[PDB]
RNA sequence: GAAUACUGCCAGCUGGGACUGAGGACUGCGACGUAAGUCAAGGAUGCUGGCAUAAUGGUUAUAUGCCGCCCGUCUUGAAACACGGACCAAGGAGUCUAACGUCUAUGCGAGUGUUUGGGUGUAAAACCCAUACGCGUAAUGAAAGUGAACGUAGGUUGGGGCCUCGCAAGAGGUGCACAAUCGACCGAUCCUGAUGUCUUCGGAUGGAUUUGAGUAAGAGCAUAGCUGUUGGGACCCGAAAGA
RNA sequence: AAAUAUGUAAGAAGUCCUUGUUACUUAAUUGAACGUGGACAUUUGAAUGAAGAGCUUUUAGUGGGCCAUUUUUGGUAAGCAGAACUGGCGAUGCGGGAUGAACCGAACGUAGAGUUAAGGUGCCGGAAUACACGCUCAUCAGACACCACAAAAGGUGUUAGU
RNA sequence: CCCUGAAAAUGGAUGGCGCUCAAGCGUGUUACCUAUACUCUACCGUCAGGGUUGAUAUGAUGCCCUGACGAGUAGGCAGGC
RNA sequence: GUGGCCUAUCGAUCCUUUAGUCCCUCGGAAUUUGAGGCUAGAGGUGCCAGAAAAGUUACCACAGGGAUAACUGGCUUGUGG
C-alpha cells in the first residue's frame, strides 16, 4: 500500500491519524456499506448485524479495530463507507495546494498534521 | 429520518457508547499523570547541545 | 363528458399529527436583567424611555413602570429583546407585584364585526399605578439625579458607537 | 464531480414482467410474485422468472423429453413442470402415469398424457398442490436448436450456416468453399 | 512453496494450529532501542563548493 | 403504422438520424451487388464464401418431378396407421395378420432407417428402402414389398 | 526550584449570529428516575401581535446593478471580413411496395397456412370448405447415388431446480437448458476388399492429423409490429449531357 | 548498461497416497495422458478493490481531426509538415488567465446554507492603502505561467559577496 | 536590481486609472473575497435493492421503505404533447 | 532430410491446357467419337485482393472545393535589408 501512496502522492494528502481524529471521524461521518447501500451507523445494532461475526459489536469496537490495526481491519475498513469530508473550515493554510507539503503545498505525507487537516475537514 | 451528530446531542452520544457517562464522571479527559524524576543522560545532553 | 374521471380519488380523511417531542421549558434571561434595573426602551410608543424593571412575567414579558411622576410610562409589559439593561439599579424590595400577570393585561375579545372601520383608563389601573409607583418614587429620591435621569429620554449622539458603549 | 467506475443509471437487463398482454399470464405472474415473496423456496422464484421469458426462450418440451426425464432414478413420481408448451411425440410408444403442469398442452400431448393415466394441470393447480415446489422437476426445451441459431457467428472457419435463400449447386459452393476455386473458407 | 505449505500444515495439525500459511507484505518496523555506547553521533554539515579544476 | 415509427421522433432534428457529416446520399457505394469483387470483397468473402465462380455440371431441361422421392423414417412409420386401429395393431403382434402400410399412397418414395420401431411385424410397401431400414423392419419381423 | 510559550487532548462549561423544520396514530434505540412517569431519545412546537386586502404574492411596463455577439450550416476551429436568411401567411421533405435478417406479440404445433377457387350472405364484409400447393419434419455429393441408436440416444467436467439426511452450515442422490471435451452414427474423400459371381460385377468388414450449411426423444408454419437490407422516383430539390 | 514501460505465477481445474486404462512409450509391472478410491476452515495459500459476474443477438453514427506536457523526424524556422505515450478540445457549460476551443481550477437536475479551488484583496472590483526583511529611481522603470519576445557585449549607478 | 545595447509605419494600452520606504521586484506570516467544485438539507427525475393479500387495499406495471446517481454533438432507445 | 543457414525473391474468379481418378453425366433406350464434370498443376493480371483504353481545348460546359494553387493579411526570416 505504500507503493500505492507513492503512486498517487500528487493527488492526495495523507498521514497518521490519532485516536481523537478516528473517533470524531467515525462518530460524525461514519456510514456502513450494507447491501450496497450507504447506511448511517447511528446505532450499535447495525454494526452488530453486519460485523458481529468478527466480534465487532459497537462503534467503539469498530474504532478499536481501526486504531489498532486488528486481524479483521480489512473487513471493518471495507464495511466503512468512504468518508465524505468537507472543505477545511479555516482553509488549507497555503496559497497553492498542488505542491508537496514539504515544498509549502498540500499533497503528500504530512504525517502528524493530517489530524489538524482532517479536523478542519470534518 | 435524520442523522443526529454525537459529539453533540449527548442523548445520541450516550445511546452509543454507554461508557461516556463513566468517562465524564471520572473526568478521564483530564487524567492527572504520575510524577517521575527521570533525568536524561549526560551524553544525550552534550549530543543535543553540540555545535 | 368534458373530462373522463380520476380513476383514483385521494382519501378525504386528514391524518393526525405525530407525537411532538418539544416540551416548553422556562426562558433563561440575561444576567444583566435583574428586577430593579433601569431599562432603555428601544421600540414602541415609548421609544428611548428610562423605565424600571419590576417583574418577569409568565408569558416571558417584563413588567415595567417608569413612574408617571418621572417620565409618564405606565405599568405595562415589554419584550426582553427590545430593552437595554443599564447598570443603574433601584431597590425593588418595597413594592408588591405578584398580583400583576397576563390576566391583568388582558386586552379585549376582538371579533369580526366590532372594529373601528372609519375612525378610558380603568380605575384599577390608575390606583394600581399610584400604589406601585409611590414606593418607587421614594426609592428614586434616595440618590442624586436619578429622577432627572429617569425623566430624560435616551438617544444616540453623533459619533456615539453603541458597540463600545457601557450602559 | 465523481470519478464513475461504472455506467450510471444502468437497467438490470432482465425482464421484470411478461411483455405479453395476456391477462391470464398476468394473473399467474401475480400468484407467483406473491409466492416468491412469501416463501423461501427457490422453485417459486425460478417459475416466476420463467413466466417472463419470450417465445424463443420457452422452446416446446416434448412428451418424449418428459418421459426421458421421468426415467431418471428417483424421478418416477415427481411432478414435471414446464413453463411453456408441451407438444406430442409419436416416436415414443410407451408412457408412464405422471402429472405434468404446464402453460399449454397441445391436443395430442394432452390426449397422450391422459390416455397414459396421467393428468394435465395448470400452474395455479401446481401452486395449490405444491406451494413450495415440493417434489417437482422443471424441464426446459432446447434453446439452440432454433434455425436462427444456425447463422449466429458466421465467419471464416467458424462452420456456421450462411444466410441464403435458394439452396443447391450454383448457390455459394464455389470460390471460397473449395481449394479448386480459389480457397476454402 | 506448495510443498512447504503442506509440511507446515502437517506439523500444525500436531501442534500450533493456525500456522499462518499466507504470505504477508513487509510490515512497518517495531520499536527498538539504539545505544550510543561506542556509537556517539557524528555531526555532519553541508560542504562548501569547490571547482575541482 | 406511421405513428409508431422513428420518423415521428426525428421531427425537429436536422439530419433525421443520418448524421451531419455523412449526409444521407443516393448510392454512395453503388447499386445492388456492385463491387462485390472490389470494394465489398471483405463482406462477400466473410458472409458469402462460394459466391463467385461455377461448380459442377449443367443439366439442360431439368424436371423436378423425376427426382420426387420424399423420405419417411421408421420412427415416423407407424404414424401412417390411423389412431383408431394403431393400438389394436401394437397389441397382438401377429405374423399372420400384420398391418399393410402403403407409403406411396401416404406420399413417400423412400423409407429411411432412423429406427426403433416397436417389435411388431408390418408389411411395408415402398418404392425404395435403405439397407438399415429394411434390416430393422425384418428384425421387427415384418417385410418390405417393393412397388413401382 | 518553579512559571510561561508552543504543540496536543477532554465522552469540559458557556454567550452571540445565520440557514433549515422534511415526516405525520403507535411501534425503535436510549436517558433521567425507588417507582408512577418524564425527556433535548426514529425530522417544531408553544405563546403573542397586526392585517384580512392588492397588504403579501402573480403578471406586465420601466429603472437600476451585473451579465448577455446572429441564427441555421459545413467545419479542427464561426459573432465572423464564410455561405442562406427584408417581412408574413399557406404549402414544404425517410413514403408505399416485392423479397428478406434479428427481435417481440399471437394462434396452432410435427405440423402449419380458410380468402387460387368453391359454398354462403343482412353482399367488396361476416361465416363455411375439398383437392392440391408452399415452408417445415434429412442430410450430403459435381453427379450417378447413398442416407442418420454399440450403449439407459454414450463417457467426463460444471450446472438451476428437485429429493434424502441435517439445530444450522453443510453432505450425499438426481441433474433439464447451456458450456467445454472425448467418442458413436449419416453423406463426401482416401484406403481395405469377405461370402458370392453373367469373371467383372457386387461391396460385407474394418480404418483416417481429411471433409459437410448433418444425427444424437423434432420446432416449425402463419399473422402483426419497431428497426435494418436490396430493387424501385425511393428523404426533398438540383447538372453539364444522351435518345 | 539503467529509469519508465512489458510477459508469467501466487493453488481445489490444487497437493499428496494407493492402484486402474491404452492399440502410445519403455529392456522392464519404465513413463505419458486420463482416472477409481483415501487425506486436507480459523488463512483454500500475497495486497487493495469489485461498482453484480459471465454470455449472445442485432443495428446507428463515425472512418477530414486538432491542441498541451514529455520523447521525437524533416526543415534556418513556422500559428510548418510527420510519428510516440498520456490528458484534453471536438461533443462543454462554470470560476480564473482583461479578451481567447485546447491553459489553471473544476465538469453541470432545481434551490437554500456553509467551506473552498485556481485567481485575487489601492480604485474600477467582492476582499488587509495588512504585517515583516531587503532591493530598485529608469530624460524608452517594472509589474505573473501558457502569452503575446529579446541577445552578444558593456557601466567608480547602487547592493551583497570571493 | 537599474542603465546602454533597444529602429516602423492611424492614437493606445502591466486590462484601465494610476502607483516610487509601491499599488514595482525577491521572500515570509496571517486575515479576508468567491465557482454549476466539496459538506448538510429539501424537491424533481432515473437506476438499484426491498416491503405490502387467512375480512385488508380502487382489488398491486398500485401504495410504500432504503441507497446512490444526474455534462453532452453525431447517434440509439423510452415516456409523452 | 517435406529445397536453398535465417530474414525478400511473387498472383483470384471466368477461360484454355495438362496430370489423376477410368470415376460421374449428356436426362426415351444403347455402343463408339465429341462434349461436360470431380481432385491437382500451368498459361496473368508489377496500378502486384487482380478494368480491355491516345490526345487536345486560348470556343468551352457542369457539380463542387478555401479538403487545394494564382493577391493581401497571419506565423517564420533561410534569402534581402
Ligand atoms: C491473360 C490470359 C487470360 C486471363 C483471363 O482469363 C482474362 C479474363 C477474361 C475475362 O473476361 N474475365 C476473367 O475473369 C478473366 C488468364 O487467366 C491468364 C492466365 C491468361
Amino acid at each position: 500500500t505504500l507503493e500505492l501512496l507513492k503512486l498517487i502522492e500528487p493527488y492526495v494528502a495523507y498521514g497518521y491519524p490519532s485516536y481523537s481524529t478516528i473517533r470524531q471521524l467515525v462518530y460524525k461521518r461514519g456510514f456502513g456499506k450494507i447491501n450496497k447501500q450507504r447506511v448511517p451507523l447511528s446505532d450499535n445494532a447495525i454494526i452488530e448485524a453486519n460485523l458481529g461475526k468478527y466480534g465487532i459489536l459497537s462503534i467503539d469496537d469498530l474504532i478499536h479495530e481501526i486504531i489498532t490495526v486488528g486481524p479483521h481491519f480489512k473487513q471493518a475498513n471495507n464495511f466503512l463507507w468512504p468518508f465524505k469530508l468537507s472543505n477545511p473550515s479555516g482553509g488549507w493554510g497555503v496559497p497553492r495546494k498542488f505542491k508537496h507539503f514539504i515544498q509549502g503545498g498540500s499533497f503528500g505525507n504530512r504525517e502528524e498534521f493530517i489530524n489538524k487537516l482532517v479536523k478542519s475537514m470534518n | 429520518v435524520l442523522k443526529k451528530n454525537p459529539l453533540k446531542n449527548k442523548q445520541v452520544l450516550l445511546r452509543l457508547n454507554p461508557y461516556a457517562k463513566v468517562f465524564a464522571a471520572e473526568k478521564l479527559g483530564s487524567k492527572k499523570a504520575e510524577k517521575t524524576g527521570t533525568k536524561p543522560a549526560a551524553v544525550f545532553t552534550e549530543t543535543l547541545k553540540h555545535d | 363528458s368534458a373530462q373522463k374521471a380520476p380513476k383514483w380519488y385521494p382519501s378525504e380523511d386528514v391524518a393526525a399529527l405525530k407525537k411532538t417531542r418539544k416540551a416548553a421549558r422556562p426562558q433563561k434571561l440575561r444576567a444583566s436583567l435583574v428586577p430593579g434595573t433601569v431599562l432603555i426602551l428601544l421600540a414602541g410608543r415609548f421609544r428611548g424611555k428610562r423605565v424600571v424593571y419590576l417583574k418577569h412575567l409568565e408569558d416571558n414579558t417584563l413588567l415595567i413602570s417608569g413612574p408617571f411622576k418621572v417620565n409618564g410610562v405606565p405599568l405595562r409589559r415589554v419584550n426582553a429583546r427590545y430593552v437595554i439593561a443599564t447598570s443603574t439599579k433601584v431597590s425593588v424590595e418595597g413594592v408588591n407585584v405578584e398580583k400583576f400577570n397576563v390576566e391583568y393585561f388582558a386586552k379585549e375579545k376582538l371579533t369580526k364585526k366590532e372594529k373601528k372601520e372609519a375612525k378610558e383608563i380603568k380605575a384599577e389601573r390608575v390606583e394600581d399605578q399610584k400604589v406601585v409607583d409611590k414606593a418607587l418614587i421614594a426609592e428614586i429620591k434616595k440618590t442624586p439625579l436619578l429622577k432627572q435621569y429617569l425623566s430624560a429620554s435616551f438617544s444616540l449622539k453623533n459619533g456615539d458607537k453603541p458597540h463600545m458603549l457601557k450602559f | 464531480g465523481i470519478d464513475h467506475t461504472s455506467k450510471q443509471h444502468k437497467r438490470s437487463g432482465h425482464r421484470t414482467a411478461p411483455k405479453s398482454d395476456n391477462v391470464y399470464l398476468k394473473l399467474l405472474v401475480k400468484l407467483y410474485t406473491f409466492l416468491a415473496r412469501r416463501t423461501d423456496a427457490p422453485f417459486n422464484k425460478v417459475v416466476l422468472k420463467a413466466l417472463f421469458l419470450s417465445k424463443i426462450n420457452r422452446p416446446p418440451v416434448s412428451v418424449s423429453r418428459i418421459a426421458r426425464a421421468l426415467k431418471q432414478e428417483g424421478a418416477a413420481n415427481k411432478t414435471v413442470v414446464v413453463v411453456g408448451t408441451v407438444t406430442d411425440d409419436a416416436r415414443i410408444f410407451e408412457f408412464p402415469k405422471t402429472t405434468v403442469a404446464a402453460l399449454r398442452f397441445t391436443a395430442g400431448a394432452r390426449a397422450k398424457i391422459v390416455k397414459a393415466g396421467g393428468e394435465c394441470i395448470t400452474l395455479d393447480q401446481l401452486a395449490v398442490r405444491a406451494p413450495k415446489g415440493q417434489n417437482t422437476l422443471i424441464l426446459r426445451g432446447p434453446r439452440n436448436s432454433r434455425e436462427a441459431v444456425r447463422h449466429f457467428g458466421m465467419g471464416p472457419h467458424k462452420g456456421k450456416a450462411p444466410r441464403i435463400l435458394s439452396t443447391g449447386r450454383k448457390f455459394e459452393r464455389a470460390r471460397g468453399r473449395r481449394r479448386s476455386k480459389g480457397f476454402k473458407v | 512453496r506448495v510443498k512447504a505449505n503442506a509440511a507446515k500444515r502437517a506439523e500444525a495439525k500436531a501442534q500450533g494450529v493456525a500456522v499462518q500459511l499466507k504470505r504477508q507484505p513487509a510490515q512497518p518496523r517495531e520499536s527498538r532501542i539504539v545505544s550510543t555506547e561506542g556509537n556517539v553521533p557524528q555531526t555532519l554539515a553541508p560542504v562548501p563548493y569547490e571547482t575541482f579544476i | 403504422p406511421s405513428r409508431f415509427t422513428k420518423t415521428r421522433k426525428h421531427r425537429g432534428h436536422v439530419s433525421a438520424g443520418k448524421g451531419r457529416i455523412g449526409k444521407h446520399r443516393k448510392h454512395p457505394g453503388g447499386r445492388g451487388m456492385a463491387g462485390g469483387q472490389h470494394h465489398h470483397r471483405i463482406n462477400m468473402d466473410k458472409y458469402h464464401p462460394g459466391y463467385f465462380g461455377k461448380v459442377g455440371m449443367r443439366y439442360f431441361h431439368k424436371q423436378q418431378a423425376h427426382f420426387w422421392k420424399p423420405v419417411l423414417n421408421l420412427d415416423k412409420l407407424w404414424t401412417l396407421i390411423p389412431e383408431d386401429k394403431r393400438d389394436q395393431y401394437l397389441k397382438s403382434a401377429s405374423k399372420e395378420t400384420a398391418p399393410v402400410i402403403d407409403t406411396l399412397a401416404a406420399g413417400y418414395g423412400k423409407i429411411l432407417g432412423k429406427g426403433r420401431i416397436p417389435n411388431v411385424p408390418v408389411i411395408v410397401k415402398a418404392r425404395f428402402v435403405s439397407k438399415l431400414a429394411e434390416e430393422k423392419i425384418r428384425a421387427a419381423g415384418g417385410v418390405v414389398e417393393l412397388i413401382a
